[PDB]
């Protein structure tokens, strides 16, 4: 019927002013208590690029094109195989050529290629995924590059707002990050064409999203709140359970894996069961901002081009935990290395300036407060594993641990403060193992790596534990 | 790797 398209609420849109934007991460400080709740919010920027994105990237970059990526956006279930080999079978382009195949492809579809109306194309999208004939839409997903001017004049290339400066801001918590991660440390371009999609996913660590546009064709977002989540998944079995909307129907899988075979379905259905979805369309110049474990899906309405970034604050911190659980329960191999996040940035809270930490927003007093019960809970936890660890007297040695985050060998959870390695240097375990039932190759003798400056850790701990809040 | 996410 596709009346629930007209009726969707929008989300909060911010247009601060020049003196309000300051840097991404205090703004969404400042506006955290109502757009939280949303999942999903929009930023109009008040700061103008002075080199248009395709200038800075047929200028200021050289040779630059880029290769995409096709997908299927509605069809008689694609089979894994088929699915795979299809996927990279996208051309390589140049930004003007992509813009003109797409602006083709578009004038072909509806006689003009001028922008169209935002109610018609969404409702032209959810009615193609529904019964369309064409099969496939090119998208340059995850290009490595930047269409922020590096022009010191530009007043956006110049801001705090550039992509490319968010991740390591003074509230950026991923600022510690050792080395680099694409997409999350640095920001990526996204150029679409009509109808080209992102399914509906909760992001890595269900870190926070920035999206800018730069130019081109509107964007749909639907997003959830973070509070629906599990409602969210819930519903999304639910209805797959129902053979509503169906999946390939294999019925054994963790909850990306099952997204991950689904036509992309309608808010409509989450409307039905109860679970609250905003509308977000993005133009040039406006940044969507996505909040941690908010599920969004989306599409393009014609040729654009947009960047993003992910990135936490210690609000943020909370949320990572489940993810690490989540991560651990499908045993994975974590995007980030948690443990470490939260010991850094806790001994920074700890010895602190002392003159900053007064008058502040109650969004990032919040976030100090959850690093510290992290913090606490971490160090408690990890005091009765080694009490019982020596007490056990399996544990033969003791080194001082001068490595970075390493990956436990069995969970597969990252390990910062300390592990129990082998004879080989290939079974190391975390803490949270019972080292009488390792049964390892390499033998019995049981070694634990213990971070050195411990003692100074569990120092501020002690003196977090007593502090208002943080019990 | 380090890396955001999708199918080859
Ligand atoms: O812009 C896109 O193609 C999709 N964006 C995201 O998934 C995001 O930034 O959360
Ligand atoms: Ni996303
Ligand atoms: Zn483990
Ligand atoms: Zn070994």
């Amino acid at each position: 019927d596709l009346k629930w398209t007209e009726r969707l609420p929008e989300c909060p849109v911010y247009r601060p002013t020049k003196e309000e934007f300051e840097d991404p991460l205090t703004y969404l400080q400042k506006i955290f208590p109502e757009a939280s709740k949303y999942g999903i919010c929009k930023i109009v920027s008040p700061l103008t690029a002075t080199v248009p994105a395709g200038a800075v990237l047929m200028k200021e970059k050289s040779n630059f094109k880029f290769t995409t990526r096709v997908q299927p956006l509605r069809l008689a279930e694609w089979d894994s195989d088929d699915k795979v080999t299809f996927f990279m079978s996208g051309r390589t382009y140049t930004f003007r050529d992509y813009e003109k195949m797409a602006n083709k492809v578009f004038a072909r579809r509806y006689c003009s290629g001028g922008s169209l109306p935002d109610s018609f194309l969404e409702k032209e999208f959810w009615k193609e995924i529904a019964c369309g004939k064409t099969e496939t839409v090119e998208y340059a997903c995850d290009v490595d590059g930047s269409a922020f001017s590096s022009a010191p004049g530009d007043p956006l290339g110049s801001s705090k707002w550039n992509l490319n400066k968010v991740s390591r801001l003074p509230k950026s918590t991923l600022r510690l990050l050792e080395t680099s991660i694409p997409g999350v440390t640095e920001p990526m371009l996204y150029i679409g064409m009509l109808f080209s999609m992102f399914a509906w996913h909760v992001e890595d660590h269900y870190l926070y999203s920035i999206n800018y546009q730069h130019c081109g064709a509107s964007k749909t977002w639907y997003g959830i709140p973070g509070s629906a989540a599990l409602k969210f998944e819930k519903v999304v079995k639910e209805c797959v359970y129902n053979d509503d909307i169906l999946s390939t129907n294999g019925e054994d899988g963790a909850f990306d894996v099952l997204l991950g075979k689904t036509t992309i379905f309608p808010p409509k259905t989450l409307l039905d069961h109860n679970v609250p979805v905003y509308k977000a369309v993005q133009k040039p110049g406006e940044f969507v901002v996505t909040f941690p474990r908010a599920y969004h899906a989306g599409f393009s309405h014609g040729f654009n081009c947009g960047e993003a970034v992910n990135f936490a604050m210690g609000d943020w911190f909370p949320f990572g935990a489940i993810a690490s659980c989540r991560y651990a329960h499908l045993n994975r191999v974590p995007l980030l290395p948690h443990e470490e996040l939260i010991c850094k940035e806790a001994m920074l809270l700890n010895s602190s300036s002392k003159s900053e930490n007064l008058d502040l927003t109650p969004t990032e007093l919040s976030g100090q407060r959850s690093i510290k019960t992290a913090f606490v809970h971490l160090i408690r936890f990890l005091h009765l594993a080694r009490w019982s660890l020596m007490k056990s007297g399996l544990c033969t040695g003791l080194v001082s641990n001068t490595y970075g985050t390493i990956v436990c060998s069995l969970c597969k959870r990252d390990c910062y403060l300390a592990f129990i390695n082998c004879e080989c240097y290939s079974h190391p375990v975390c803490l949270r193992h019972d080292v009488k039932k390792l049964d390892l190759p390499c033998g019995t003798t049981h070694t634990l790596y213990l971070r050195d400056n411990i003692e100074d850790m569990e120092a501020a701990a002690m003196k977090f534990e007593k502090e208002d809040g943080v019990s | 790797a380090a890396r955001k996410s999708a199918p080859a």
